[PDB]
This record gives C-alpha cells, structure tokens and sequence, in this order.
RNA sequence: UUAAUUUAUUAAUGCAAACACCUGCAUUAAAAAUUUCGGUUGGGGCG
RNA sequence: CCUCCGCAUAAGCCUGCGUCAGCUGACAAUUAACAGCCCAAUAUCUACAAUCAACCAACAAGUCUUAUUACCCUCACUGUCAACCCAACACAGGCAUGCUCAUAAGGAAAGGUUAAAAAAAGUAAAAGGAACUCGGCAAAUCUUACCCCGCCUGUUUACCAAAAACAUCACCUCUAGCAUCACCAGUAUUAGAGGCACCGCCUUCCUUAAAUAGGGAUGGCUCCACGAGGGUUCAGCUG
RNA sequence: GCUACCUAAGAACAGCUAAAAGAGCACACCCGUCUAUGUAGCAAAAUAGUGGGAAGAUUUAUAGGUAGAGGCGACAAACCUA
RNA sequence: GCUAAACCUAGCCCCAAACCCCACCUUACUACCAAACCUUAGCCAAACCAUUUACAUAAAGUAUAGGCGAUA
C-alpha cells in the first residue's frame, strides 16, 4: 500500500497505488501430517518450498516472521508436535515408513512442552493457559478432613 | 410554519438513538464510549 | 428455473478454521470462554438433544417415522378440497350415476297441502329477513353470520312440523360430527374425512329410493371419464393416513343413521367460497362417505353389492343458493368401473331468493326497491321441507 | 363514557351491585321422553361424539356445554311446540347479541376541566345469550305493575368503580336480538352458558360457595333486565315515558352441569334521577338456587339425572302469551 | 425527549406498555389466543411455620448480656459438626460423615443455588 | 438497508403470491432504476416456463387441459391455468388458447415434422421450418426465456445438424440446439400494442412514476460527443 | 469546457504471469480528481 | 352571548387547577372485562376479487391451511390520572381516527371610563357609475365576446415567483438477445435512456370623443376542452 | 420524528348533479390565487376574507429505507430538523 | 438611604514520586429458546499552486534532500 509519481517523475502527480501478489491455489502434501492441503499460495512461496526441498522442510525451517501465516504456524505446530510425540498415527501399520519420516525431519524435533506453544497468538496462549489452570475448587470438606487427620496423627504419635 | 420538526414517537426514538442501535456498530460504540468518558448521565436516548 | 433466490436462501456457514484440518493438534476455541470471540477458533458443537422434545418446544419427528405412515399414498378429500372437474370427478370417484331433479318419492311428500306449513311464506320471509338484515346491529350482516342463521332457522321451521308428523321426534341435528371413509377405485385408495357440520341423525334408516330393477339398470350406464385430468386431481395426496372406517360416533349411539348432511359455504370472500359445481361435488363426496361408513359398520368391510342400499341426503347452501342431493349407496365394490353403480339425485342452483336489499335504493329521492328479499322462491323451500320430511 | 356492565361477571356481590344499577328487587322462589332426549344430548356431547382433537378443560365449556345447550334448546322447542303453539312461531336465536343502554343516577365530575359539573351515570350491557326465544306476543305478567314488595333494593354508597367496573365510550345500542323491524320482538326465554373463566371449581377455590349463586344471580339480573328493557324501548317506552304494562322474561343460566332459573319483570324504565325521584315501582327478579342436572357422567351413563331441572326448563318453555 | 427519567412501562405506545413489566417474576406462559396458562410450580409457595407456642419475640430484653460477634466460618462449622464424628471413627468414604461429592441429585443444591433465600 | 427479496418462495404453487414492490431500489435502499414506484397492489402467479415438465414418477409426452385463460398483472401476455394428470400450473397462453382446449407437451423429435398445432410444445427439431414459435429456450431444459411478451412470435428459420436458427422478434438470429423445446404460435394478447394509456394516472396505476435526475453523474445526462483530432480542432465549430 | 496536470479507480484491449479467474505492466477511453483566472488602460465596444 | 365545537381512542407527555396548610410542602390517586403482552412443530394446502354481490359494469387484476405427531396446567404481567402533545410561552399555528351537526358537550369577545386625531374591521349613502387606477386592486353585482400561451387533470421555488416552467397520455430516436437482491422472479407488443408534445389536416381598417392598448387585413396550419395563466371588451354593479 | 422520494400494511372523502369519470358544483380534508392586516407579529411565514383541488397522478396516521460530492428531486439549484 | 459594595477558602494548576443483593446488548438497566484487521486527508508554508512543506548534551542545523526553493 503505497504511492507513485505519475510517469515516474517527482514533478508529476502523486497517486495511491496498491500492488497485490499473484495468488494461486495449489495442493501440497505434508509427509509429517500425511495429508494433502489446498492452500492459496504465491510463486515466491513455491520457490521457497523448492529451496527448502518440500513443504514440511519449508514449514519447519522458516521462522514465524518469514512465514507470516497463522495457517503456516499451525502447520508448524502440528508437525513439531508430531515429531515430539513420534506419534504412531503417522502412517499406522507402517512403522518403517514412520521412522523414516521422523528421521528425515529429526533435526527440527523439540520438547513437546514447547511444541505445544509454537505459533500460538497471545490470546490463544492465554486461553490455553486458562484451560490448563482451571480447576473446580476442592470442597473445604476435603481440606479440613485432611488437616484434622494429619493433626490427629501428630497427636497420636506424640 | 416551521419549528415543529420534532414529532415525538418512542418507537422512532428508541430505534434511532437507543442503546441497542448504538451498540450495533463500532461507530455507535465509540459514541457511547465518548459519552462515558465525558461522564454523561444519559449515555443513550 | 429454480424458485427461491440465493439472497433469500439460508446463508452458507463460514468456512472451518484451517486449524481443524491439521491432524495432530487440538484447536483452541472459545468454547471454554462460553462466549464468542473473533480471535479464537469456532467450536464444533455436538448436536443438542435435550430440546425439541419438551411440549411447547416440539418437533414432530419426520413423516416416515409416524405410526400411520404408509408407502401406498392415499388420496384424502377433506372439507377444504376443491375438485377441478367438480360433479364429474365426484361421480367418477364415488362410482355414481347422476339424475337431474330430486326423486318423486321425496318430492311428493310436500304436494299435499297438509305438510305445507301454516303461514309458511310469512315464516320463511321472516327467517330470511332476520338472517340478512335484522340479525345484528350492523346494517349489513356478513355471510359468515347469515348462512348458518338461515340454515338453522329453516331447520327449526321444518322441525315445527312435529305436529303433523310425530315421527320427527326420532331425530336430532348434531354439530361438529366427523366421519371417515376409505375405498379403492382402480387401485387408487381414496379417503374422505368429512367434518362439515349439522348432520341430521335419525333413529331409523332412510327408505331406499331406487328399486332393484333401476339399480341393475345402472350397469349399462357408463361412468363418464375425463382426460388428461386424472380423477385424483385436487385431492390431498398423503402418505400418513388411517384406513379405519369411522362413522363419527361411538358404538351404541342413538340416532345412528345419517339422514341429512347440511353443508354451508359461509366464507365471506368469493375465492374462499366453493363454486356451485365444487360444492355439489363436496356434497356428493360427503354423502358417499357417510353412507359408506354406515355400510361398513352395518354389513362389514366387504366389497359387495348392497342388498339394502344406504340412503343419505345432503343440502349444500351458500345462504342464498341451495343444492339438494339424495345419494343411494347400493354397492361397496368400488374398485371396478363395471357393475351396479351408486346413484344420486341432484337438484342444482335452487335459489331461495335472487337478491336481498339491505338498504332502500333511492334514485332522485325516490325509493325504487324496498328493503327486503326480492325474487323469493317458495319452491326451493318446498324442496328443503321435502328432504327434511323424507323418512317420516 | 359509560360503565360496561357485564352480566357474566367475576366481581363479588355483583348481584347486589346490579340490583342497584337496575332498581331490581331479587326474590327467592317463584312468582319421560323429554328425559330421554336430555340424556341423549348429554351423552352425545360428552361420550358418543368422537373428537379428533383432544378436548382441554380450558375449552370444555365452549366445545361441550355450548353444543349441549344448543341441542337441548332446539330439540326441546321442537318437542314442546305441539304443547305450546306460540313456541312454534317463535324465533330461536343462537348467540344473537342483546344490548341495553340506560342512565341510572348522577355524579359530580371529580376532576379535570369539567370538575364539579353534574354528569349522568350511563350503563351499557352487551350480552350474547347462548340461546334465546323471541315471540311476537308478549308473555303474561308475573305480578301486577305497581306491585309493592317489602324487600328493599340494596343501597350502594361507593362508586361503581369500586366494584371492578370500568367506563368506555362506544356505540350505545338497544337490541333485543333483532332489529326493530322484526315482528318477533318480545322475549320468551334466555339460555346462558357461564364461561370457563367462571367455573364452579375456580370459584370454589378462590372465594366462598355463596359466590357461585352470586354469579348466577348477577348474570340473571343483568341479562334479563337488558332484554326486558330493550323490549320495552322497542315498544316505545323510556325513562320519561315509563312502561304501562310490565315486561316479562325468563332465563336459565347453566355452567353445563348446574342450572338456575330466573323470572324477571321490568316495571320501570324511569331509572334516571329526574324520572325516579318519585317513582314507587321497581323491577322484580325471582330466582332459584343452582341445582345439578346430573351428578356425573361415567362412560355411557348419566348418574343422578335430576328430573326437576328438566321440568323447570319445560315449564319455562311451556309458558305462553295470553 | 426526556432522557433522564427512568424508562418504565407507562411511557411507550400500546405495544411498549404491554411488553415491559415492573419486575414481577413470571408465573406461567401465553398460549394461542393470548390465553395465559399459570403454572402452579412457578408460583412461589410461602412456607410459613406454625407460630403457636413460639417463645421468641420481635425484640430482646435489654437485660440480655452483651457478647462478642463471632461470624460462623467453614472451619468452625466443620469443627462443630464433623470433627467429633471424624475423631470418634478415626480412633476406632466421607459420605458417612456428611460430605456429598456432588450437589446434583439434591432438591436444595448449594451451587449453583436453586432455592429461594 | 434491511431489504430481503420477496422472491423467497421455494416450492411452485398456483396461488398468487404477495409480491413486494421495489420502487426501483437496490437492496442497499438507493434508487437503481428510475421511474418505478406505486401502482396497484399485485400478486405474482408463478409461471412454469418449462412446458415439457413431466410430472413426478412420470415421463414422455403428455397432454393438458386449459382450465382457464386469465389476465396477468405481471406480464403483457395473458396466462393460462392448465392442468394435467394430478397437477395444475400456469403457462403463457397463446393467441387462440381457449378454456377447455387440449395442449400437447412432447420431447419427441420425430423423423418427420409434427403437425404444428397452436399451443403445443415440441422440440425445435420437430417443427417444420418457418413455423411461428414462442417461449423459446436457450439451452435444452433451461426454460423459456425468449419470445414471451404479448403477441410476439419468432420464426424457426432453419434446421441443420442438431442446431436450429430462430428469428427473435427483434429480427435477430439465434442458434439453439434442436432438442430445446418451444411452443407453437404467437403469444396471447396480440393487441397489447394498440392499448392507449389515455392519461398519466393510468401509468401511475401501472406503477410507472415520473422521475427526474435519472443519471446521477456530474452534470446529469450528457449525450456522447465526437472528440476532434488535432487536425480537425481548427474546424470543430467554425464561427459564422 | 478544445484551461493546465493526472488515470490512482473502473471499462476495454495488448503484453507478460498462472493453465474461466486472477496478478503485474502498457495504451485508449469513461468517469472523475486537483488547481488557476497576470497587470495598465478602454462607458456605446468587437481592443 | 358565543363555538366545526364537544366526548372518546390513538400518539405524545408524565402527576402538570384532587384534599389539606403555608407558588411551596404534605397527603391521596388510575383496581380489568377495554387494550397490550400470543400461538409446538413438520410438511402438505390454498386459480375463481371488491364494489349491499344478486344482475349490471370492468380494469388498475386486488390479506390469503388442514393431517399426523406432541400437550391439560389456566386468567399472570403492564397501560388506565390531568385543564395534557409539537411550536423557547396559559403561543390566533401543527395535530390521526370514531361518534354528536349543533350540541344533552364546551365556552366568554367588554379591567373601569371617555367618545379626540391617525390606524384596523364593518355597515349605510344623494347625483353619477370606472371618470379611480399600471390594472375594476378592493367592494358591489350580473354578464358578453374575443385574442396570446400551454392540449387537458396534475407538479414546483416549505418562507416574495403557481406560471407560458415541470410532468403528462401520444409520437420519434438510441441502447440491450438476457435469468436467481434492483431492472425482474420480467424477455423486443419487453426494458433502460433521451427528445418532443394530446389530437387532426396539408408540404391601412374596426374598436373610443380621444386607442404607445386590443382585434383584422421536416415545415405550414387546425385551440375540442380546460386555466386563481397573460391581455381586450359589451352590459351590469358598485365609495 | 421536518422535508424529497420509496416500501409494508391502514384509514378518510357529506350532499346534489351525473353514471363506472385523473367528470361538474360543493362540505370535511388538502392547497395557498388575490387583497387587507401583522412585520420583535398570535406566528422565526400567522390571521380574515377571497380562491384552487376535493374518488384521485388525492389526502393522511403508523413503522421501515435512501446520508453529504452523497441522497432525493413531475429541475424550483427543490428538499435533506427553522 | 436604597441598590449595592467588599471578603477567603471551596477547590484547582504545574512538578516530583509511585505503574493505576437484583437488573442491564431485546425498545439497555427487561428472570426463562435452536461476528474485527485495510496508506489518513486536508487546513497551512511556498506570499497563487500543481512536486514539496505541514500528523540528555555534542557532532549539527553538519553530511544530505529539495519546483536545489519554501524548506526538510
Ligand atoms: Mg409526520
Ligand atoms: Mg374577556
Ligand atoms: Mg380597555
Ligand atoms: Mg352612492
Ligand atoms: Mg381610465
Ligand atoms: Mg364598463
Ligand atoms: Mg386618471
Ligand atoms: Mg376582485
Ligand atoms: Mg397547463
Ligand atoms: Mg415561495
Ligand atoms: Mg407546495
Ligand atoms: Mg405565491
Ligand atoms: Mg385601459
Ligand atoms: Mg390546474
Ligand atoms: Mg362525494
Ligand atoms: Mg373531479
Ligand atoms: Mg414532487
Ligand atoms: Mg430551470
Ligand atoms: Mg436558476
Ligand atoms: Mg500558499
């Protein structure tokens, strides 16, 4: 979203100009996810995938800023979680193939506790944390019973 | 001839300047927010 | 060309979040928040079941699962069906032969002046005047008001003949009676669910009008057919129906034999009023339905020529014009087009009066037509009284 | 603006209030094939007739008792016509409206720009008796005009508003059930069906047992006064030209099971203050306690059918003009 | 034009005046024909006790001694209601002592509260 | 604006439908077409322009009885309620269609030319060349869209291969697959041209209103002008 | 408006780009947008 | 003595001539039957105006659900006042509907006096009768005839212009071969835009006494009717 | 919430003359021709009389829509809260 | 001698520090039914306006930019 000088001379009128990328619809197969995605894409993205030698490599290599796509970061989280868990759901009944894939993408593996939070927006992370730490309050009956039993045990011992 | 432009009707009043219509759009929500910031007793009509 | 424009069709749901397409991860939705937020994934909510069951919030499970749903489609005729071909279609459906004019057996019951009501014309004129002008504080009563009034007042006027005819004590005019009758016609199963109103019940069955010879002579008569209109047109084609024959009353009811079906077309609006031909068709069908329910109750549910034909009368009126019908059901073997055929005598478009002036028309301050009925025809009332007195 | 007097009313002591509004003294008392027919109608409307739609207790009145009462009246009129020739020529009306409008008393306008000015108290009864019989020959008197009775008309110190009773302004109508042009202008008998809102069960739950008879009595007083007053005004009498002959009519008021019977003689149309200052006459209404026609109906049987109720109905229908 | 006066059912046209209420809690519903069906169970039933023989009175004699306020607490209630039984059975499954795992199944559920006052 | 089109009915019916006038406004509420507004209240009768619509669980050529020929407020041509089998439908009545007549609707492209009787619908391939036609489809089974106004009649100019050349009433040729159906004869109400409105009020009844500012562009209506070339600028408007 | 400056935007085309739709770049239009109205002299002129 | 007034409803307003004691304060009040607040669904249904609806007359073509399955508990809630609302006002204005057609309802043009001018409104007027004047404006009274413009009924500068201007049926020109949000649920006898103007046919004298007034000796004409249009005129009428 | 236009569903139009009328006269109603008054006025456009329409392209209540280079407009540069 | 005159704190300003029961989105304040993100423009200065201008200290108003001019 910028502006240009008509006829590319600064002494001419200044005009609002929007340059848009040429978008294509393409189907990509993810080895780690064993799924085909139809994704609106740019020729730049196709070239980057070629340089990375595959969609999975492109997703796992490109950082958040360069990827600049919530879908891309969700794919990254899915692939990273798959690698961290070594999920047998990757090509079930084909453990050799699953091991081959995981070995191919071994260098990107990270702890699952970290792969869970990859690519999450701040609000999504906040919701995840709230869900993790939400607990229906324990009735004070249980707490007071535990305390009373503990105190009675101490008194009996003493 | 002029002066009596206000022909009161509670239906039009509420449908045009009410709380629900004010909240119906971001511009109206900002109207309410400005009234709240100014401290108006009557935020909506 | 498809009816219903897209902009009016229900909007397509928004596309699912791409997060739901990634096998390994559990999307973070606002379901936990218990409210929508635009920056979280939209939950996929399980269908809710505890609703759509409570009364006042019911759903009526699909038609296929209803107890009476049947693959074979019946064609019902209810009070609000208007036959395209009218009398011809009714005759074909009921396997009936038409006879213009009422039978002499009934028409003779009023020839002798003893049956004639004392001050008959005076009383009938008063009844018409009350129905059409004096009924209400309003200057011009509507049809919805003056049709039932005229019918009921005429019925009372006829009932006043209890003096001469003590047999009139063995009858009663019931209201809101509803009968049901099912029968086959060339592999098509037809039903009539007659609701109408003002069914005249008698403790004794009506005498038959047609003799054995005439009933047999109906065999030669060929049932008029009409093409490309099928006889089913304008009949409610329905898969949820009951084949039971209902006479409209519990067993043991006094006055079990139908005598007259009083059908009134009291709708204020002409489009909501039956045409005369369609009203006659409805009369034929309802008389046939009552007679068939009676026959199925008496001689069992067997398709056969009736040894004792069942006679049912019907008067169908719009408050001014009347139609008189006497239907003799003499066969329950309706499936075939051949054999003895039921037979109906119809007297059509018997207008009691041709116009009523509710206000006095004045031209140049001169009264041209005085207030009241004009063109009153006592012949129609004689026919009405004859039908009422039949069987007594 | 006029008070809407409702014959069938939920108000307590409405019978007393209507006695005052009408200048009516209420007096307790009076001035086999038919049984088969009555049982037949009852069983027809309760058991024999097959109902496609379930009948709800909020509509039992209108869908059972109203057809039942219609059948009773019509069939009984037919059967009693031989024994009452006038009943042959009578016009039988189904829910034909009965309107009466009269002035009774005066009030000082309490408030507003018309404060302190004298305004007549106007009343309107808009009744729609379930059935009624109109004849061309007036019935005989129940007691001579100017008949004095020791009982005094109730005195109401409070405004009619205090009895739940409200003012509206609409057409003032005087209607006997048919326009003045109708020759059958006198009233013979009315048949009233108390609506579901006034069920005996609801009345017993809410208020005393005497309130049921109060409801019946108020309905009788109001409806019969309206009918006889409309008859008189059709004959040309009004407050300033009072009736020279008393105007009589009968009514039977039923809840479907319980029936009560009332005779009403209107002697006065001079109800306004000006015409009533020195008017000794007063309208009279004889009434009977409500009695059950039957005790209960099980399946196909009517248990406890009371013959006296049917006899009273027959007696009313057999009343003749002279 | 009056923005400051409270909005009530006395103000709008006929529809507004009918629709708005005064806070009275609902008692039933409306069926076809605007017939109101009152549900008995929706009507608050006043559970009024028998006061005959009751010795307490609206007021207390000034001769009564002053005391120190000790608002009841969960700990105090537990000590005064459960601790005795717990001790007597420990010296010698908490439902036996009173604890209920869940409020569902009770007529008077403590949370979400489902009873008046 | 809270405009939802009244054309929301999904199931065909005979009953006239209550149609909401537009006043020439979009769904946005702004005037899109000028001169529209008011007029007599009208009800829409759903017209079945697919003349060969075999009934449910039925197929092949079928006949129909003309129940009646009625005036349509929403068209120049008058319509006909026509019933066949167990259904009724509105169609566009042809010039000489009368109540009680029989109409044939067929999808059979006979080797020989079928005798063209006014009112019946046949595939264009089955008609003799030069027959007058109306209610023509653009594609097989699309439904009639052309030659629908009162008194209009196209001509089946030519038939070659599976393609027929039709002359539309505008005297323009159109190519249509011979499998597409059309009805014979000219549309009814042939005297629609000769009707004289007589007064402005009658147009106002017909829902046409006098409206100005019909262009909304700066300067209003502006007829096209030939922009001169540099050589001709000298002679664009030579002073007298 | 045949004043000056533009075509950002649409509509057409053309060239690339993806194998109907869409992106970029040009050209022509439509629609518009921005901006200006030198000075001295001359009442019956045409400077 | 006066009133297109009055009473209700709607809408609006919100206690705003009820009581009491000193405009203020306190106290009271409008009680539901009227009115509002509705309906369990699925489907299937529903060509046939209205106009006293019967003839007659059309065109602008016109508010039109049962079956089955569920379901029985019942009259809650709210409006109810007034001398009132929109016009800054106890404003000669604005203000929907039903009835009363002069009121059974509602009101008071004069604070007292005097009887000047000027000013406003009205009534009467000798003789004359438009001589007034831009014009018969106003008033009073009945009328005649003729021109110009626009065919007509309509619309318009709310608050200086109501017209000859705008629209208008009629006619012409240009553009468009087509469907699911206008045009249009339409399709060339259609739709959109522009122009034009119904329609139809062809290509010095008179008036006065005096007359800058009036009338007459695609295009050219034809004015049927209409007009608070603009001119002229007979007769009458009149301060 | 005025006003312009439009949408939905409403309502009103006496009497006479004439007969199915953008018909005549003329109430209600709508308008605003002409005159006078008023001109800080009763009124930021009124009053009185006079006058035009008054079954229609009419008037009008209710709710909804179109928004500022925009809307709407039987084009008056008219109207869009004096 | 009337109207009036006068008054001093109610508070405020600028800094520093410190990070600060019930009802209510339907006609809000009404107990209870099947969907956000996207260049600011222009005034103004240039004596018009059209590119342009106009939303710690020191180096330094320097290098630079600029109808190479206003100015940045
Ligand atoms: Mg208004
Ligand atoms: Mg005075
Ligand atoms: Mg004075
Ligand atoms: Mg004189
Ligand atoms: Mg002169
Ligand atoms: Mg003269
Ligand atoms: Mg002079
Ligand atoms: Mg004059
Ligand atoms: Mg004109
Ligand atoms: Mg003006
Ligand atoms: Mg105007
Ligand atoms: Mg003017
Ligand atoms: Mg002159
Ligand atoms: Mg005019
Ligand atoms: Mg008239
Ligand atoms: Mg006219
Ligand atoms: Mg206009
Ligand atoms: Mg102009
Ligand atoms: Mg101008
Ligand atoms: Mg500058």
């Amino acid at each position: 979203l910028g502006q240009i000088y008509a006829n590319n001379d600064k002494l001419s009128k200044r005009l609002k100009k929007v340059w848009k990328p040429q978008l294509f619809e393409r189907e990509f197969y993810s080895e780690i996810l064993d799924k085909k995605f139809t994704v609106t894409v740019t020729m730049r993205t196709l070239d980057l995938i070629d340089e990375a030698y595959g969609l999975d490599f492109y997703i796992l290599k490109t950082p958040k800023e360069d990827l600049c796509s919530k879908f891309g970061m969700d794919l990254k989280r899915g692939m990273l979680l798959r690698l961290a868990r070594q999920d047998p759901q990757l090509h079930p009944e084909d453990p050799e193939r699953r091991a081959a894939i995981y070995d191919k993408y071994k260098e990107f593996a990270i702890p699952e506790e970290e792969a869970e939070w990859v690519g999450l927006t701040l609000e999504e992370a906040i919701e995840k944390q709230r869900l993790l730490e939400e607990k229906d309050p324990v009735p004070l009956f249980k707490i007071y019973v535990a305390e009373l039993i503990q105190q009675l045990q101490q008194q009996a011992l003493s | 001839a002029r002066g009596n432009e206000y022909q009161p009707s509670n239906i039009k009043r509420k449908n045009k300047h009410g709380w629900v219509r004010r909240l119906s759009t971001p511009a109206g929500v900002q109207v309410i927010l400005r009234r709240m910031l100014k401290g108006r007793k009557s935020l909506s009509h | 060309y498809e009816w219903g424009v897209r902009s009016t069709r229900k909007s397509e749901p928004p596309p699912l979040d791409r997060v739901y397409e990634i096998p390994g991860l559990e999307p973070i939705t606002f379901a936990g928040k218990m409210h929508f937020v635009p920056w979280l994934a939209r939950p996929i909510f399980p269908p809710w079941d505890r609703g759509y069951k409570d009364p006042r919030f019911y759903r009526s499970p699909p038609l296929h699962e209803h107890p009476l749903y049947k693959d074979q489609a019946c064609y019902i005729f209810h009070h609000r069906c208007r036959l395209l071909e009218g009398v011809k279609q009714a005759l074909w459906l009921t396997k009936t032969k038409l006879i213009e004019g009422l039978p002499e057996k009934v028409l003779s019951l009023v020839d002798d002046p003893r049956n004639h009501i004392e001050n008959q014309d005076e009383c009938v004129l008063n009844v018409i005047s009350h129905a059409r002008l004096w009924q209400t504080t309003e200057e011009i009563p509507k049809r919805e008001t003056y049709c039932p009034v005229i019918v009921d007042n005429l019925i009372q006027l006829c009932k006043s003949q209890i003096l001469k005819h003590p047999s009139l004590a063995r009858r009663i005019c019931v209201q809101n009676s509803t009968f049901s009758a099912t029968w086959n016609r060339e592999s098509l199963l037809l039903q009539v669910r007659g609701s109408g109103g003002a069914r005249l019940s008698t403790k004794d069955p009506l005498p038959t009008i047609a003799s054995r010879e005439e009933i047999e002579a109906t065999k030669n008569h060929v049932l008029e057919t009409f093409y490309p209109i099928s006889p089913i047109i304008d009949l409610h084609e329905c898969n949820i129906y009951d084949v039971k024959n209902d006479t409209g009353f519990q067993e043991g009811y006094p006055y079990p034999y139908p005598h007259t079906l009083y059908l009134l077309d009291k709708a204020n609006l002409r489009p909501h009023r039956l045409q005369p031909d369609q009203l006659r068709a409805k009369m034929i069908l309802f008389a046939f339905g009552s007679a068939l329910a009676q026959a199925r109750l008496l001689y069992g549910n067997d398709a056969k020529v009736l040894e004792q034909p069942v006679v049912v009368q019907s008067v169908g009126t719009d408050g001014r014009v009347f139609h008189f019908l006497v239907f003799q059901l003499n066969t329950t073997d309706l499936d075939c087009n051949e054999g003895v055929k039921n037979l109906a005598w119809v007297d059509s478009d018997q207008l009691l009066y041709q116009h009523f002036w509710c206000l006095p028309v004045i031209k140049k301050r001169v009264v041209v037509e005085p207030v009241g009925p004009v063109g009153f025809k006592p012949e129609t009332f004689r026919k009405f009284l004859a039908l009422y007195l039949h069987g007594a | 603006m006029k008070y809407m007097v409702y014959p069938q009313t939920f108000a307590l002591n409405a019978d007393r209030w209507y006695q005052y509004f009408t200048k009516t003294v209420f007096l307790s008392g009076l001035p086999a094939a038919l049984r088969a027919v009555a049982c037949d109608c009852l069983l027809q409307e309760h058991f024999y007739l097959r109902r496609r739609r379930r009948v709800h207790r909020y509509e039992e009145s209108e869908v059972i008792s109203l057809p039942f009462l219609d059948q009773l009246v019509s069939t009984l009129v037919g059967l009693l016509s031989p024994h009452n020739p006038a009943l042959a020529a009578a016009a039988l009306d189904y829910r034909c409206p009965v309107h009466f409008y009269w002035v009774r008393g005066e009030e000082i306008i309490p408030r507003g720009h018309r404060r302190g000015r004298i305004d007549d108290l106007r009343y309107q009864i808009d009744d729609k008796p379930n059935n009624q019989i109109r004849i061309s020959k007036q019935l005989a008197e129940f007691v001579p005009l100017d008949y004095s009775v020791p009982i005094e008309i109730p005195t109401i110190k409070c405004k009619p508003d205090k009895l739940p009773l409200f003012k509206r302004q609409y057409e003032n109508h005087i209607f006997v059930g048919s326009k003045t042009a109708d020759p059958c202008c006198y009233g013979h008998t009315q048949f009233h069906l108390l609506p579901d809102k006034l069920r005996r069960e609801r009345l017993l739950r809410q208020n005393c047992a005497d309130q049921i008879e109060v409801v019946f009595r108020a309905n009788a007083i109001a409806s019969l006064f309206a009918w006889t007053g409309a008859q008189a005004m059709y004959q040309g009498f009004w407050s300033e030209a009072d009736v020279t002959r008393p105007f009589v009519s009968q009514a039977v008021i039923t809840d479907g099971k319980y029936f009560s019977f009332f005779c009403y003689q209107l002697n006065t149309l001079a109800l306004t203050t000006q015409a009533d200052q020195n008017n000794p006459r007063k309208n009279i209404c004889w009434g009977t306690q409500s009695k059950p026609l039957y005790e209960t109906i099980e399946d196909n049987d009517v248990k406890g059918f009371n013959d006296d109720v049917l006899l009273q109905i027959v007696h009313f229908l057999l009343n003749r003009p002279k | 034009a009056d923005r400051m006066s409270k909005w009530t059912s006395k103000r709008g046209p006929r529809s507004f005046r009918g629709r708005k209420g005064r806070g009275a809690k609902g008692i039933g519903f409306l069926t076809s024909g605007w017939r109101f069906v009152q549900i008995k169970e929706m009507v608050p039933e006043f559970v009024v006790p028998d006061l005959t023989g009751f010795k307490l009175k609206p007021y207390v004699s000034y001769l009564a001694p002053e005391s120190e306020e000790t608002p009841l607490t969960a700990a105090q209630l537990f000590s005064e209601a459960v601790a005795p039984a717990i001790e007597k059975d420990f010296k010698d499954n908490l439902e036996k002592y009173g604890f209920e795992p869940t409020q569902e199944g009770k007529l008077f559920q403590l949370y979400p509260r489902n009873f008046l006052r | 604006a809270n405009f939802v089109s009244w054309k929301s009915r999904t199931k065909y019916t005979i009953t006239p439908v209550k149609m909401r006038k537009s006043g020439g406004r979009d769904h946005t509420g702004r005037i899109r077409v000028h001169g529209i507004g008011g007029g007599h209240k009208q009800r829409y009768r759903m017209i079945d322009f697919l003349r060969f619509r075999p009934e449910e669980t039925k197929s092949g050529p079928f006949e129909e009885k003309v129940i009646q020929v009625r005036y349509d407020p929403c068209r120049s041509a008058d319509i006909a309620l026509v019933a066949g089998g167990s259904r009724k439908r509105w169609i566009i009545a042809t010039e000489n269609m009368q109540a009680g007549d029989t109409i044939l609707n067929s999808n059979h492209i006979g080797r020989m030319a079928v005798a063209a009787r006014e009112g019946d619908a046949h595939p264009l391939g089955a008609l003799p060349v030069g027959t007058l036609i109306n209610n023509v489809e653009s594609e097989p089974g699309r439904g009639a869209q052309y030659i629908r106004a009162a008194g209009t009649c196209g001509v089946l100019l030519r038939k070659v291969n599976g393609t027929a050349i039709i002359q539309l009433p505008s005297k323009r040729q159109m190519q249509v697959l011979e499998t597409c159906v059309a009805t014979v004869g000219r549309v009814s109400n042939v005297d629609h041209n000769k009707r004289v409105i007589g007064k402005a009020g009658r147009n106002r009844w017909l829902g046409k209103r006098p409206n100005s500012g019909r262009w909304h562009r700066k300067g209003g209506w502006a007829g096209r002008k030939i922009r001169p070339l540099p050589p001709m600028k000298s002679y664009v408007k030579l002073p007298s």
